[PDB]
């Protein structure tokens, strides 16, 4: 998944396994065993649900 | 008498196995190596990508 945050005016993107978004502002992991295993992602697509 | 032939190549052949011996056995070893070293590269790849990234 690939999911943005407000940086205000503007926004951030993030790229890395599965997550489902709770509110504007905040997402979580998709946790359910069919994401692809960190192994076959690129160093650029790391980032955990709560990256900043 | 007579029979020294049959008995002496077939003692030539036993020896010859003998000198050959150690040659198929370091040859051996030295192929059995040479693997253990095929398995440990193509994880250079995964190896060198974590440490650039």
């Amino acid at each position: 998944s690939l999911w943005a945050r407000r940086e205000n005016g503007s926004v951030k993107w993030f790229c890395g396994q599965p997550v489902t978004r709770t509110d504007d502002d905040t997402v979580a992991d998709a946790k359910d065993g069919k994401e692809i295993d960190t192994k076959h992602l690129p160093s650029t697509c790391r980032d955990n649900f709560d990256a900043k | 008498f007579t029979l020294i032939e049959l008995m002496i190549v077939i003692a030539i052949v036993g020896i010859l196995a003998a000198v050959a011996l150690p040659a198929y056995q370091d040859y051996t070893a030295r192929a059995q190596v040479s693997e253990a070293i095929l398995l440990a590269e193509g994880q250079k790849s995964a190896v060198t990508e974590y440490y650039l990234n």
